[PDB]
């Protein structure tokens, strides 16, 4: 039942520090190894290290050289260090457990969300959000002009769920990110129902709602 | 049908630590054991940091007869070699360290002999 | 280090096949080894553990085998809701490691005309001195598509972006496209077309500054 939440920052700068930090709630560190692995934008997923409650720290000696992990009991979470961070280390990075009590089990259960790190030289820039009013209706949002990628956008703040399309976000040549979300809403419900999506930019830490009617 | 036994460990490990601190080094060993009648035996060697390696402690459960159940059942002797100071801890499968000094850092081994047969063991480089 | 290779790296069947992948190691590993399953965009989940043990909450149709150093895994019967990616992950000997992972792709849908959608860009972005108008259409299943656009009489090479997303639960794609310049070009033309060819006749969409 237990649930971890990364709280890394999702732009780092080349060859710095990378460092993200795994909180877990509704469980123990009790006798498991909690472990973090990275996922490239398109790659497969590799493992880079775990840790255990007395320290005893299993690294991938790919990277031994640069990667530390750190343990926070007292505050129920663990800690990543990655140190002269290159530009092919940005990836996807699940913190989650590796457990079981038998011969054949130690299988990665309970993982986390996962957050995106990219690495790049620039500072930030907010999105920016224009609405896109029309057998059936449809309805959208347009997210122009951010930077580094993870964003998310719901509707009605998430009651909207079927029907919803959200594009992967494509790259403009000025260096930066645009995305839509489309809805495809009954004719009829075009009136009654008060459509606004809600779109999170956590990188430049900036939430935003926006109206869409005729 | 089934004779023998298996045993798992995850051979290497990485510990770090700083001078006066009360760290523990603790193995997760798994185990599947059948033919009940073993000697088991636990045992703790070090390496200063290299070929040669030194002995530090070493726990046997001598004649034991407790198969899947959990071995903790029958209890052994953990005689540990004085020269150094490492209180063993429960059922010899990790070492404590007591207000550690510098000169403790090395290379540890844990090497699980049952019946005569080295069955598992695992690495684990302890440094300030 | 121990490779890990899975085949095969790419596979389309239809809803209700049998689907049998296998993981191969470079040394014997007694029982070890987890099935995960990856849907686009979220994190693993745990399918089979130790080789042969099916997680909680998974369908029975989900089925792991093997040993030493050849192991399977077989949904039995495919639904569109396993269009997921799947790999295949050691856990004898540090360090860890994953398969190249199987993308499982769901071919079952028939041939679906696509519906199609326009807008025009919204007076907010005009006066953030922007043009950008777009063109969709949503659920066809069959591979990819060309979308055109027209100024008025001309197709237009240049300022199209395209993007698609993976197979919904129905197995249906979305192909969006946006057309972006300046406030001043957006002015000097009346009549904008999409024009999308798939399967049927060529539709088009136009819009005019009302």
């Amino acid at each position: 039942q237990v649930q971890l939440q990364e709280s890394g920052p999702g732009l780092v700068k080349p060859s710095e520090t990378l460092s993200l930090t795994c909180i877990v709630s509704g469980g123990s560190i009790s006798r498991y190894y909690w472990s973090w692995i990275r996922q490239p934008p398109g790659r497969g997923l590799e493992w880079i290290g775990n840790i255990y409650y007395t320290g005893t720290t299993n690294y991938n000696p790919s990277l031994q050289s640069r990667v530390t992990i750190s343990l926070d009991t007292s505050k129920n979470q663990f800690s990543l260090r990655l140190t002269s961070v290159t530009a092919a280390d940005t990836a996807v990075y699940y913190c989650a457990r590796i457990g079981g009590v038998s011969f054949g089990e130690r299988p990665i259960d309970y993982w986390g969300q996962g957050t995106l790190v990219t690495v790049s030289s620039a500072s930030t820039k907010g999105p920016s959000v224009f609405p896109l009013a029309p057998g059936t209706a449809a309805l959208g949002c347009l997210v122009k002009d951010y930077f580094p990628e993870p964003v998310t956008v719901s509707w009605n703040s998430g009651a909207l769920t079927s029907g919803v399309h959200t594009f992967p976000a494509v790259l403009q040549s000025s260096g930066l990110y645009s995305l839509s979300s489309v809805v495809t809403v009954p004719s009829s419900s075009l009136g009654t129902q008060t459509y606004i999506c809600n779109v999170n930019h956590k990188p430049s830490n900036t939430k935003v709602d926006k109206r869409v009617e005729p | 049908q089934p004779r023998g036994a298996e045993f798992h460990m995850w051979n290497y490990h990485s510990h770090v630590f700083s001078v006066g601190d009360t760290f523990s080094l603790a193995m997760h060993l798994q185990y599947k054991i059948h033919e009940a009648p073993f000697d088991l035996l636990l045992e703790w060697l070090y390496v200063p940091i290299p070929h040669l390696a030194q002995r530090v402690a070493s726990t046997v459960y001598q004649n034991c007869e407790h198969a899947d159940n959990y071995t903790a059942y029958c209890l052994g002797i953990s005689h540990m070699e004085p020269s150094f100071g490492l209180i063993l801890h429960d059922g010899g499968t990790t070492l404590k360290f007591v207000d550690t000094p510098e000169s403790l850092s090395g290379l540890y081994v844990f090497v699980v002999y049952f019946n005569g047969h080295v069955e598992a063991v695992a690495y684990t480089v302890v440094s300030t | 280090d121990i490779q890990m290779t899975q085949s095969p790296s790419s596979l389309s069947a239809s809803v209700g096949d049998r689907v049998t992948i296998t993981c191969r190691a470079s040394q014997t590993i007694s029982t070890y080894l987890n099935w995960y399953q990856q849907k686009p965009g979220k994190a693993p989940k745990l399918l089979i553990y130790a080789a042969s043990t099916l997680q909680s909450g998974v369908p029975s149709r989900f089925s792991g085998s093997g040993s030493g150093t050849d192991f399977t895994l077989t949904i039995t019967s495919l639904q569109p809701e396993d269009f997921a990616a799947y790999y295949c992950q050691q856990s004898y000997s540090i360090p860890l490691t994953f398969g190249g992972g199987t993308k499982v792709e769901i071919k079952g849908q028939p041939k679906a005309a696509p519906s199609v959608t326009l807008f025009p860009p919204s007076s907010e972005e005009l006066q953030a001195n922007k043009a950008t108008l777009v063109c969709l259409i949503s659920d066809f299943y069959p591979g990819a598509v060309t979308v055109a656009w027209k100024a008025d009489s001309s197709p237009v090479k240049a300022g199209v972006e395209t993007t698609t997303p993976s197979k919904q639960s129905n197995n249906k794609y979305a192909a969006s496209s946006y057309l972006s310049l300046t406030p001043e070009q957006w002015k000097s033309h009346r009549s904008y077309s999409c024009q999308v060819t798939h399967e049927g006749s060529t539709v088009e969409k136009t819009v005019a500054p009302t």
